[PDB]
């Protein structure tokens, strides 16, 4: 049931059940971190609201005054803090490892053998959009999530 | 030729004998509604250029984190209450 | 506005500056020429 | 990458070069020992440091020397 | 078949290798070229897998030398056997087991150590001991010095014997490599006749002996009048008033009648509430059952006959769901590795010791255990600190299996190919689950810490602040307090008290193991424990998968188990060894066992031991402050290392003086350590040749060329006294805080 | 002498292990060896586990230099065959590496040069003094 | 009286440690029966107490005010008991010891393998330099004129 990484037995990794599996491969190509041939900005948005909507639980529900009166009001604002952190950490990240223009370093052929196109997130106008849509995103998702622990009624974490 | 029985050294097609595969990028085309994908495109633009987004996040954060630490009042945080208790007499008198 | 001045600067001193020479000097850490 | 330089008081004895797992040195001919030959050192560009060199050779104090020096990936033992 | 297969007369008895050292190998039977040789001399000095490359002279080796340690522990027992016969107060421990300090060691009176001697009572002066010897021997029924003084002639009895078995099973009458290699007969063996036999003998003593002589010490009598054993085998009618089943017989046996033998085979659970132990008709029926299962299990292997089981038939028939079809080969590296049946033997013996250290604190088995809360914490913590190098010494051997046994062109196993080929997988998330673990439980700590000091009590993790409670530890608890009214209705009470209810055996003024509560502070300092020892796992595993090969140095298997490095280069390769990795195990591992230990005795301390007042209401030894001080750093600091570390400093001038004494010598081997640990070799041979230059100087030049210790000598030296140290600081601690208030 | 052409040759038999080609093969140097094998038989590869070399030409590709000249080692020693490795650049130019002459380098083969090598025993070397402010150091005259 | 330390015959803490420690003795003493084995210990132990008292009384000891015996290692007649008297009697010893040890480091200096004359003592040669060091300061000293004390390399 395990099998060498692409029938290649001295690459360090291994198909296994759990990195080769068909559902697994369906999940992990089909998500904003793997979607190389959108643009990186919309996959970007999906990452950031993904990562802000659930980021206010932890800042509101466990931050310093949760059990104040302001505990969503608050911990909405740190999520957001987090997501101003996090931006800025993608962009020094997208600064530092791409320059201005080089072509992209990402793996350019998939698994069985075709040319696929390099992943264009990879590049540092493509990291750049990528950043642009996590912040946009994970405000967004952020300030969402604020609304609905307000609006809808939940019994809560 | 790298798929022949147990030969993984095609010196041409380097890639993969080296381990270039993407083991999950998927080339399958746009997913999201292309009008979802307009207006995060036109919205989220503004925050594309890394230049203008490292200055933006620094004085945008340093701004907001200055200025509601300033105007928060004594009800979130208690240092910016005070002692709100008369202050108690150290050792030996004082000192 | 005096006993808000604290307020102001630990925060500028303490997150905002670190911060700051954090990202200039990852920066400068990665840089070629 | 690094420095292995050899010294005149090497007798020859191919131990420097049998401990070596990264080929760094080589036996030449040469005219200053019993058994006329002495270890050069062309690929120091793949030394990864280990002294094994140093640790094999039957001299007074030395005849081998690996001076550590600037480290690239092959000098750090890097697989990766 | 399984053949007998010994040589006569293998190796000269002569004192001929006594005289020349080092004898037993190339390098070392030449004479100390330097002072290195005496180390290598016993360092290499039990390494017969270096000495002589066949495995059957290795074999006659570790034979003989087990015999010579059976001599050695035969005579421990004996010394110990006979300190309770002619040094010790028994008889007034056996009159008073509740007041009376077990006492089985006197000092002389030579430099003022004879106050050492303490008023422990009875008309006694010595020192309180802490094995729990004396309550083994209530749990025998023993009851007179003559009949320690002679289980101690006994034992020295048997020390000779197995001094000249391994004698004879050396040099004059040796086994061969085909009586070893047959593991179905020793399996066999080993199950039906050591421990089979073993437990069924036990439970004969305990129906024939300890069961009579307890009821009688239950129901109060003076030791010296009550009957003798043999008494009550003899004199059918004295066994029978204590126990009328044995009227009747074995009849009941061989006719299957057993319930009329339930007088004294009883499943009364929990403990005995007269004297705090365990049941001893519940313990004989214990052994019974262990020795019929016993038994049983040792006749599954097939040995010399065509019934039986082939540990090879079973290996290598074994597929299943997970890699089935390995399994095969390794019944050939079992059976031609002495190293790596020692890994797994350590393995589950030190886990079988630290089993017994739980289940000997929980459910005391011997009389008047509980009550001496010296002999419980001495017990719990020396069984936990074996269990844990035995566990690491698993590691050290099976890193030795790693490098030399194993040869995957003869003996090849494919489950060990499969583990090394994704080693990488292994070590990387158990790393990870490692760093969650540290930060998810010290990082509590910290949270907590600094909380309380910010003035926030409110944001801690504690049952007051937020609830981190062990919801599944809760449960189980709350079900084995309900198990034996549902479950298990043989039995009348819970198998231990632990785990709740209206219980709480006290058998003087003390507590005697109440129902444990478990709390945020629980939770917390489990996955404290499950955190050391996830790193210790981490540490060893990774030496022992990494003992042959890595990215870093890919020919380690030529460099050796035990070797420093191989040299600066690749950045550096300082602890890369196999031994370096059990050398940083050991650290884990004190760290491991000592914050286990300490949980020990302040949840005993705060939660369980104590006093029971004539109202009903217990006040415990620091007084239930591991909820709300065990939550904090500073809270072990202060009212756990700090409060208790009290007895230790006030200890002088009284009987513990010792122990304080040994606190701080303790606590300076420890920092003595730090000398090698921290240092190199290199600076310490410049000294040395400065020395020998001063020694040059006055004609007093040594042969034996002094030269600083070896890097491996000095870590070993290293963890050495830093395990010495700071084990023996934490053992004058324990003793002398809990015998000054327990 | 001429190299020896590294050619499309055959694999070990080898279930996968996690001490492969992870990035130093991607963007950075990887390396390859080769050995003829005369018959099949079972050996322990450097990146953990065990792999079983096939009969006639075998070849391996490893991260790093040690990896190869260990196997190397372990196989002159062991098996007593004939291996020689490479170095191939993520671009190509596959680069010849260990014997060099076509003999091992314990062997004082003619025609390799001196390169690391000083005229003078290990202590006449010159104090830092002398080469300070300098480029050069106190093993470089 | 030197160093404003009373002597400890004179002390009043010396003598009040003195009942203190006897004190502590005795309430341990009561605990067993009078003609009992501990009892006798303890009242042998009580006798050295009390004579160690006495004897650093009669010796000259100082006590300070926390009364204990201080030694005046200065060099003062009446206290070269406490220092020099077994300073001496110290480097006398150790050098006994250090001079038979070079001795026999020397007598086992000439031999083919003299490593293993370390680690195998040659009793009979060891005995037979051991009592060499008894009168070991005239052996030094003249060395040290002879020059036989220091290798010349
Ligand atoms: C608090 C930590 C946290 C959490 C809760 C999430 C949660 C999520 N991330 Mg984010 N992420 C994180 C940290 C986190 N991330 C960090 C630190 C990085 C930097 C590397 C990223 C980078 C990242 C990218 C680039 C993307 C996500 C995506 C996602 C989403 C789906 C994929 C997933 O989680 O499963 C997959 C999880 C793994 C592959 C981790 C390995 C777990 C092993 C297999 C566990 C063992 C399982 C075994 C069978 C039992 C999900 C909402 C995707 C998304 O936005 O979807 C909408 C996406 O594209 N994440
Ligand atoms: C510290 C852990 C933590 C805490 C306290 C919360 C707390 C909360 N979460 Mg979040 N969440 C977490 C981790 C956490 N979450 C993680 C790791 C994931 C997976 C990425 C999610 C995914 C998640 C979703 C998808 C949603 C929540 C929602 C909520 C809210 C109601 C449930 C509550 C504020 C709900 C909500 O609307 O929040 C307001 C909701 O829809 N959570
Ligand atoms: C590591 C242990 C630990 C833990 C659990 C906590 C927990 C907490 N701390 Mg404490 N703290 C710690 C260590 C810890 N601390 C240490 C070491 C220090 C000092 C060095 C402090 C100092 C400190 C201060 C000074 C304060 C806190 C506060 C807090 C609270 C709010 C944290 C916050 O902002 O939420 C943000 C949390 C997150 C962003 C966590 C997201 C993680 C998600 C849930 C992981 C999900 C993974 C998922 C399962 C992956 C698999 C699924 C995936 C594939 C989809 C919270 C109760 C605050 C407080 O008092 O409130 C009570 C506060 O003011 N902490
Ligand atoms: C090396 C000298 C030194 C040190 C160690 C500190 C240390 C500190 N200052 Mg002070 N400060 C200094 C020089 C220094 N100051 C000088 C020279 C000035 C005049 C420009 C000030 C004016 C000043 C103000 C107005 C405030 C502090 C504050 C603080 C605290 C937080 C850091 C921020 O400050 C910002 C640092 C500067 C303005 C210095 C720039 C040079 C900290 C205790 C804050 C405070 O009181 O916290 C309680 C605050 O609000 N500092
Ligand atoms: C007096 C009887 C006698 C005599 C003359 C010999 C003579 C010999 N034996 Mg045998 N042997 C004997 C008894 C004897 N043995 C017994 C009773 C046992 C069972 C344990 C053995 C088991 C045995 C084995 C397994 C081996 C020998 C070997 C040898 C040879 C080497 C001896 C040597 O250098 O070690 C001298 C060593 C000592 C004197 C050390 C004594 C260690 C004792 C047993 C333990 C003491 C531990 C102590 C309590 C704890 C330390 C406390 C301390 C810190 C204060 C030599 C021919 C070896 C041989 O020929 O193989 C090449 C060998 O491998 N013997
Ligand atoms: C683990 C084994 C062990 C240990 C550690 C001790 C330890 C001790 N014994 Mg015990 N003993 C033992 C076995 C042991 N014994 C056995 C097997 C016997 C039977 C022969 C004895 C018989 C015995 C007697 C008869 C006496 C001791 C005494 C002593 C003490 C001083 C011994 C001494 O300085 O000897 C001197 C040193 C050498 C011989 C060397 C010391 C507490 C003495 C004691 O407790 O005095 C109050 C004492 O009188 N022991
Ligand atoms: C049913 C018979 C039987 C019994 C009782 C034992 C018991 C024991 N064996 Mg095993 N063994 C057996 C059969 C048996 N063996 C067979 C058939 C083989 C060949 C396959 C082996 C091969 C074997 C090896 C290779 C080793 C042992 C070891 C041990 C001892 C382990 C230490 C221990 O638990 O201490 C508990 C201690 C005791 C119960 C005290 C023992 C006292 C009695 C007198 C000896 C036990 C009976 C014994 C078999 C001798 C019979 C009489 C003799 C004159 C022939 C233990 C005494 C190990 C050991 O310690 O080495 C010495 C060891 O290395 N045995
Ligand atoms: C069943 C138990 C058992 C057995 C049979 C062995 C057997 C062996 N071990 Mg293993 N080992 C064990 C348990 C065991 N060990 C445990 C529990 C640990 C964890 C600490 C280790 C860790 C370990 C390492 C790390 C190494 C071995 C090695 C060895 C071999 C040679 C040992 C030697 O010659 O030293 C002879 C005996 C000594 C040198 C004496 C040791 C002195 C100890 C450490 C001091 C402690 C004594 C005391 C408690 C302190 C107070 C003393 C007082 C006087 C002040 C031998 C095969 C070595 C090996 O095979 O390498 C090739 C090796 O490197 N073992
Ligand atoms: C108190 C001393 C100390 C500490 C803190 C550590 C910490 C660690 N050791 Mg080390 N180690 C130590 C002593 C220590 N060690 C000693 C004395 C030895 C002697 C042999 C070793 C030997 C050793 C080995 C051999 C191994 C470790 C491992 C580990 C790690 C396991 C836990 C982890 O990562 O969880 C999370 C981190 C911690 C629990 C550390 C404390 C941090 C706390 C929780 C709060 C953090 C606050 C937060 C980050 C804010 C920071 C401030 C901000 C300004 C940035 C961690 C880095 C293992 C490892 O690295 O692999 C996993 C490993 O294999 N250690
Ligand atoms: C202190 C120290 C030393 C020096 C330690 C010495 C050399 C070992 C101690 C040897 C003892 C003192 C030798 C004397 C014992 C003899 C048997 C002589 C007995 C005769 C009388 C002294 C009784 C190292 O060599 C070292 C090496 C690597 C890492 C750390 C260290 C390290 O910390
Ligand atoms: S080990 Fe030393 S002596 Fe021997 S060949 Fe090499 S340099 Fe010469
Ligand atoms: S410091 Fe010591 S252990 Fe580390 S590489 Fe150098 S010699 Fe080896």
């Amino acid at each position: 049931v395990v099998q060498p990484i692409n029938g290649d037995p001295f690459i360090g990794s291994l198909e296994t059940p759990v990195t080769s599996s068909p559902l697994i491969a369906w999940y992990l190509s089909n998500l904003p971190g793997y979607r190389t041939a959108v643009n990186p900005l919309l996959r970007g948005v999906e990452v950031g609201l993904a990562h802000g909507f659930f980021l206010v639980g932890p800042f509101v529900k466990a931050g310093p005054l949760r059990n104040t009166a302001y505990a969503g009001s608050a911990g909405s604002l740190a999520a957001a803090g987090l997501v101003v952190i996090l931006s800025m950490c993608l962009t020094i990240y997208g600064i530092s490892s791409f320059k201005e223009g080089e072509p992209s370093i990402a793996p350019s052929l998939t698994l069985t053998g075709r040319k696929k196109q390099p992943d264009q997130l990879q590049t540092a106008d493509g990291w750049a959009k990528f950043t642009g849509g996590f912040f946009f995103g994970g405000i967004s998702g952020v300030t969402w999530a604020y609304f609905l622990l307000y609006v809808l009624d939940l019994p809560y974490f | 030729k790298y798929g022949d029985k147990s030969v993984y050294f095609d010196l041409e097609d380097l890639g993969n004998t080296t381990g270039q595969w993407d083991v999950y990028g998927s080339d399958a085309p746009s997913p999201y509604n292309p009008l979802q994908s307009k207006f995060f495109e036109t919205f989220a633009a503004p925050f594309t250029k890394r230049g203008l987004l490292l200055k933006f996040l620094i004085l945008g954060g340093g701004s907001l984190l200055t200025y509601v630490s300033a105007n928060s009042t004594g009800d979130v945080l208690p240092i910016k209450r005070g002692p709100q208790e008369p202050p108690k007499l150290g050792p030996r008198g004082k000192l | 506005t005096f006993n808000n001045l604290p307020s102001i600067f630990v925060p500028l001193v303490g997150l905002v500056f670190p911060a700051i020479a954090m990202a200039s000097l990852f920066l400068h850490i990665q840089k070629n020429k | 990458s690094h420095s292995v330089k050899i010294y005149d008081t090497c007798i020859g004895c191919t131990q420097c070069v049998r401990a070596c797992p990264t080929d760094v040195l080589e036996m030449i001919p040469w005219d200053g020992c019993k058994a006329k030959q002495i270890a050069s050192a062309p690929r120091t560009e793949d030394c990864v440091g280990c002294k094994r060199c140093e640790s094999a050779c039957p001299t007074d104090f030395l005849s081998v020397r690996v001076y550590l020096w600037h480290e690239t990936t092959r000098s750090m033992g890097l697989a990766y | 078949e399984v053949k007998i297969l010994v040589d006569r007369d293998p190796i000269k008895t002569s004192f001929e290798e006594w005289a020349k050292p080092g004898h037993f190998s190339r390098t070392i039977a030449k004479g100390p070229d330097t002072t290195t040789w005496i180390w290598n001399l016993h360092a290499d000095a039990h390494d017969f897998d270096s000495h002589t490359s066949d495995l059957e002279e290795i074999s006659r080796k570790v034979f003989s030398a087990h015999f010579g340690q059976l001599s050695i522990i035969f005579l421990w027992l004996s010394g110990m056997y006979f300190h309770g016969a002619r040094f010790s107060n028994y008889e007034a421990w056996l009159s008073d087991p509740t007041h009376i300090g077990p006492s089985a060691q006197v000092v002389w009176p030579i430099v003022g150590q004879e106050i050492l001697n303490g008023d422990v009572g009875g008309g006694f002066r010595g020192i309180q001991i802490t094995s729990g010897f004396f309550q083994i021997w209530r749990a025998s029924g023993i009851t007179s010095e003559l009949q320690l003084y002679c289980t101690a002639i006994g034992a020295l009895v048997f020390a000779a014997l197995m001094l000249f078995a391994g004698w004879f099973h050396y040099h004059k009458a040796a086994p061969k490599l085909a009586w070893f290699q047959d593991v179905e007969s020793m399996l066999n063996h080993h199950l039906a006749g050591l421990l089979g036999l073993g437990s069924l003998s036990w439970a004969g003593h305990q129906v024939h002996v300890s069961l009579p002589i307890n009821q009688f010490l239950n129901a109060g009598v003076d030791p010296k009048e009550i009957p003798l054993p043999h008494e009550f085998i003899l004199n059918r009618d004295l066994l029978a008033q204590l126990y009328p089943s044995f009227a009747e017989g074995a009849t009941p046996f061989f006719t299957l009648n057993w319930s009329k033998y339930s007088e004294f085979l009883t499943f009364r659970g929990g403990l005995d509430p007269v004297t705090g132990g365990l049941w001893l008709t519940d313990i004989a029926h214990h052994h019974l059952a262990i020795a019929i299962l016993f038994l049983i299990a040792g006749h599954m292997y097939r040995t010399n006959w065509g019934i039986g089981h082939g540990i090879k038939d079973i290996l290598e028939a074994h597929k299943g769901p997970f890699t089935g079809q390995g399994h095969k080969g390794l019944y050939e590296i079992l059976t031609t590795s002495w190293h790596a049946q020692l890994s797994l033997n350590l393995a589950m013996l030190g886990s079988l010791t630290i089993i017994v250290a739980h289940h000997m604190y929980s459910m005391p088995p011997y009389p008047y255990l509980a009550t001496d809360y010296a002999t419980q914490l001495s017990l719990f913590t020396h069984h936990m600190w074996i269990g844990g190098f035995l566990i690491v010494g698993a590691a050290a051997h099976a890193a030795i299996f790693m490098v030399r046994d194993y040869d995957p062109t003869n003996r090849y196993n494919d489950l060990l190919d499969r583990v090394l080929r994704h080693r990488d997988a292994i070590i990387s998330h158990l790393n990870w689950v490692c760093i969650f673990l540290g930060f998810h439980s010290f990082g509590l700590y910290i949270h907590n810490d600094t909380m309380s000091a910010l003035g926030r009590p409110q944001d801690m993790f504690s049952d007051t602040a937020i609830q981190l409670q062990p919801v599944f530890a809760q449960w189980i608890q709350n079900t084995h307090a309900l198990a034996p009214g549902v479950t298990a209705p043989g039995e009348t009470a819970s198998t231990s008290l632990t785990w709740g209810g209206g219980e709480l055996v006290a058998v003087g003024g003390k507590v005697a193991l109440l129902p444990i509560p478990l709390g945020t502070a629980d939770f917390l300092v489990h996955h404290i424990h499950a955190f050391t020892i996830h790193v210790t796992v981490l540490i060893l595993l990774k030496g022992v998968l990494f003992a042959r090969s890595s990215r870093l140095i890919p020919d380690k298997a030529n460099l050796g188990f035990r070797f420093p490095c191989d040299g600066p280069g690749r950045g550096g390769t300082c602890q890369v060894s196999a031994w370096d990795h059990v050398f940083l195990g050991l650290f884990w591992m004190y760290n491991a066992i000592s914050v286990v230990i300490f949980h020990f005795s302040w949840k005993m301390q705060s939660d369980v031991w104590g006093s029971i007042s004539d109202q009903g209401v217990v006040t415990h030894i620091t007084g239930g402050n591991f909820a709300q001080s065990s939550i904090t750093i500073n809270g072990w600091l202060r009212d756990f290392l700090w409060a208790q570390a009290s007895q230790v400093i006030q200890s002088y001038g009284s009987s513990l003086s010792a122990y304080g004494l040994f606190f701080l010598g303790a606590h300076f081997v420890w920092a003595f350590s730090l000398m090698f640990l921290f240092s190199g070799r290199g600076y310490w041979q410049e000294l040395i040749e400065s020395i020998v230059w001063a020694h040059n100087k006055l004609k007093v030049a040594p042969a034996t060329q002094p030269r600083a210790l070896s890097i491996i000598q000095g870590r070993a030296v290293g963890v050495t006294h830093y395990l010495l140290g700071g084990i023996a600081t934490t053992w004058a601690f324990f003793l002398a805080r809990i015998i000054a208030v327990g | 002498t001429p190299p020896q052409l590294d050619p499309n040759t055959p694999s070990p038999i080898f279930a996968g292990s996690t001490g492969g080609l992870l990035r130093k093969a991607q963007v950075e140097e990887f390396y390859v060896i080769t050995w003829n094998s005369p018959k099949e038989q079972i050996f322990e590869m450097p990146t953990g586990g065990a792999a079983i070399m096939r009969e006639g030409p075998n070849l391996l590709k490893l991260a790093r230099k040690e990896q190869c000249l260990a196997l190397g080692t372990r196989l002159r020693s062991k098996y007593k065959i004939t291996y020689q490795f490479y170095r191939v650049f993520p671009n190509g130019e596959v680069q010849y590496l260990h014997p060099k002459d076509g003999v091992y380098p314990e062997k004082a083969n003619p025609g390799r040069e001196g390169v690391g090598l000083n005229m003078r025993s290990i202590g006449k070397n010159v104090s830092p003094i002398e080469v300070k402010f300098t480029g050069k150091q106190s093993y470089d005259l | 009286d030197i160093s404003g330390l009373t002597p400890c015959k004179d002390s009043k803490q010396f003598a009040k440690r003195e009942k203190q420690q006897i004190k502590k003795l005795e309430s341990s003493l009561k605990l067993y029966a009078p003609e009992s084995a501990p009892a006798l210990a303890l009242n042998a132990q009580i006798e050295k107490t009390k004579r160690r008292f006495d004897n650093y009384g009669k010796y000259g000891l100082l006590c300070g005010s926390d009364g204990l015996p201080h030694l005046i290692v200065n060099g003062d007649q009446r206290h070269w008991g406490e220092f020099i008297t077994p300073g001496i009697l110290f480097l006398y010893i150790a050098g006994w010891i250090g001079w038979v040890g070079r001795s026999y480091l020397i007598a086992i200096s000439g031999e083919k393998k003299p490593a293993m004359k370390e680690i195998i003592i040659d009793v009979p040669l060891a005995s037979r330099i051991i009592f060499r060091g008894f009168i070991w300061p005239v052996a030094a000293y003249r060395e040290f004129l002879n020059g036989d004390l220091i290798a010349k390399d």
